[PDB]
DNA sequence: TGCCTGGAGACTAGGGAGTAATCCCCTTGGCGGTTAAAAC
DNA sequence: GTTTTAACCGCCAAGGGGATTACTCCCTAGTCTCCAGGCA
């Protein structure tokens, strides 16, 4: 009985937003809350590195932005730019 | 009536790539991985999960490397798979 | 429970088991019907 | 717990060439596929070790034989982490 | 009280990543838009994983995602399969895939 | 070959426990008076 | 004869084997596409020589075994093929 | 009085557990941590070094170039499998 | 050679042992069948 | 196709692990000041 932070709810959230039908077992929402964490460490990692290159103590946008480049190949990193960079404007406009 | 041969190899071939199943007995495979871990350190308790995971990688590992020694064997015009092929999909891979 | 041995007429329990039911059924093995004679059983014990 | 490399069983090592796509397989094949899959598991259950060994503990978890996978460079999904 | 994925309009949780970033150890500071930016990223890539997945579902007359139809979306697509390509999924299986020359 | 090779006395197999001591007094009583004899034990080795 | 001499020589050698300006105009062909005027330092054009050097005898030799394998002495590009499709750059 | 005079070593126990404290390894740093590192790099240091000169005296050279170091990482097999995935500049490659 | 920087010297708060308790759960020899993967 | 056998379940026993969660508490790092010497 403890506390075991998970992206299931959220994994859920997403599938229902794509495919408002179908369902997802135990076994392949632990696949895709390892896959989160995985492409999590790899993209914090990847930005903390960055960051330490040019001698900067933080991790910003453009670190984020730039290690998603690295990582992903071509569609898939230019698609997710796009992404992040709609979310960030709209945070922003959201203040 | 007798099957051709490759036929049926065909067919298993089919099968076990439509299934998920391990392939591997369980219990052989937990007294292998035992035996494996009691020369590192005695008194070593091994959860089934821990185990499983073991056969899962393992599996996926012999998997790939049929495929790679399958793809040596078609080179060399062949079909049998033989320990030279397993050799050199393991030199080109990087191990040994 | 198939076992016939009605020709026997002593049963000796070198050890006895943690169900008597099983020692039951060894016994029932020569004290079944259509035996003859007076069944005796020897049970041997190891003191303390 | 000895020779246990013979519980990979030749039937075992068909089914994995089959999964794998091998038509027909020679005779000396098992021997290789044993001695290679017996250093793969020394190498993974070595760090596995190394982790349990770490955290003051008896017994190997998941999360440690994920962690050795991970190592290695072969990093296993729906196990935890 | 209104969350920053709300803000940002996204599903993944903000806040959550910015602890994680702040508590793994990865820079001094973290900035403002660096959880927003992460999450976007981590949910476009779980939408594209889960639309393959879904679509390989639909297939096999089945509703629910299991591993197999994972590991088939993610093989099948080539640019997710270099994503994933050193990452074993378990209970996954393996394509189809019989070379000719060993077709009768 | 006695002087090439020793082996344990089989009188030592029953000298070294009280159940075989006391079943061999047992089994010599119920052959005397002509009875029959089952020895039920939980191990194999016991029946060795 | 001549090509095992030869062998030896660059076996023995450590020198670039490959062109310094060929190469750097590649360099900079290749990068064009990505940036527009890019300026590059004389010692990243050296790097990325020496990686694309190493690069390729590692790839030749597992060519040779995988031509070795096929009762070949002769190179063909199917060796190629197979060596990145095992290692895995394929 | 030197801290890395103090455990015996040459290689700067202040100057690595600096770079642990500034870069972002943990929050905390141990008193032996930055200790155990050094002997660890000074250790494996003097291996290299120690295979690169004996590589150097075999060419009746007294300087060590790219080439030695190359040469001493390829025949000493854990060092190469310690660098298996290194590329050495102007270090050409073992005969063969 | 002229610095920055690593090294004493004092506080200080908290991370990380000890120490329960506490809950979960089989654990292992020798036995006896009995099928279905192996073996031949 | 025919024969072996070994996974695997059942048993019968008495309590032991062995990882988890809460309390306490005390070394041991971090932070700050000053200084001189290691090094580029």
């Amino acid at each position: 009985k403890t506390r075991k932070e998970s992206y299931a709810i959220y994994v859920y959230k997403v599938l229902k937003q794509v495919h408002p039908d179908t369902g997802i077992s135990s076994k392949a929402m632990s696949i895709m809350n390892s896959f989160v964490n995985d492409v999590f460490e790899r993209i914090a990692g990847e930005a903390s590195r960055l960051a330490h290159y040019n001698k900067r103590s933080t991790i910003t946008s453009r670190e984020i932005q730039t290690a998603v480049r690295l990582l992903l190949p071509g569609e898939l990193a230019k698609h997710a730019v796009s992404e992040g960079t709609k979310a960030v404007t709209k945070y922003t406009s959201a203040k | 009536h007798r099957y051709r041969p490759g036929t049926v190899a065909l067919r298993e071939i089919r099968r076990y790539q439509k299934s998920t199943e391990l392939l591997i007995r369980k219990l052989p495979f937990q007294r292998l991985v035992r035996e494996i871990a009691q020369d590192f350190k005695t008194d070593l308790r091994f959860q089934s999960s821990a185990v499983m995971a073991l056969q899962e990688a393992s599996e996926a590992y012999l998997v790939a490397l049929f495929e790679d020694t399958n793809l040596c064997a078609i080179h060399a015009k062949r079909v049998t798979i033989m320990p030279k092929d397993i050799q050199l999909a393991r030199r080109i891979r990087g191990e040994r | 429970v198939g076992v016939n041995l009605t020709g026997a007429d002593t049963v000796v329990f070198y050890d006895s088991d943690w169900n008597p039911t099983m020692d039951a059924q060894a016994q029932d093995r020569c004290h079944r019907i259509g035996q003859t004679r007076d069944v005796h059983i020897y049970r041997l014990i190891s003191e303390r | 717990l000895r020779d246990n490399i013979q519980g990979i069983t030749k039937p075992a090592i068909r089914r994995l060439a089959r999964r794998g796509g091998v038509k027909r397989i020679s005779g000396l094949i098992y021997e290789e596929t044993r001695g290679v899959l017996k250093v793969f598991l020394e190498n993974v259950i070595r760090d596995a070790v190394t982790y349990t060994e770490h955290a003051k503990r008896k017994t190997v978890t998941a999360m440690d034989v994920v962690y050795a996978l991970k190592r290695q460079g072969r990093t296993l999904y729906g196990f935890g982490g | 009280a209104k969350t920053r994925s709300s803000r940002a309009g996204l599903q993944f949780p903000v806040g959550r990543v910015h602890r994680l970033l702040r508590k793994g150890n990865y820079a001094e500071r973290v900035g403002a838009g660096a959880p927003v930016y992460l999450a976007a990223v981590l949910e476009y890539l779980t939408a594209e994983i889960l639309e393959l997945a879904g679509n390989a579902a639909r297939d096999n007359k089945k509703t629910r995602i299991i591993p197999r139809h994972l590991q088939l979306a993610v093989r099948n697509d080539e640019e997710l399969n270099k994503l994933l390509g050193r990452v074993t999924i378990a209970q996954g299986g393996v394509l189809p895939n019989i070379q000719s020359v060993l077709l009768p | 070959c006695n002087m090439r090779t020793q082996f344990p006395d089989l009188r030592l197999i029953q000298y070294d426990c009280g159940k075989l001591q006391t079943l061999a007094v047992l089994l010599r009583q119920l052959k005397a008076e002509g009875h029959r004899v089952l020895i039920f034990t939980q191990m194999t080795r016991m029946l060795d």
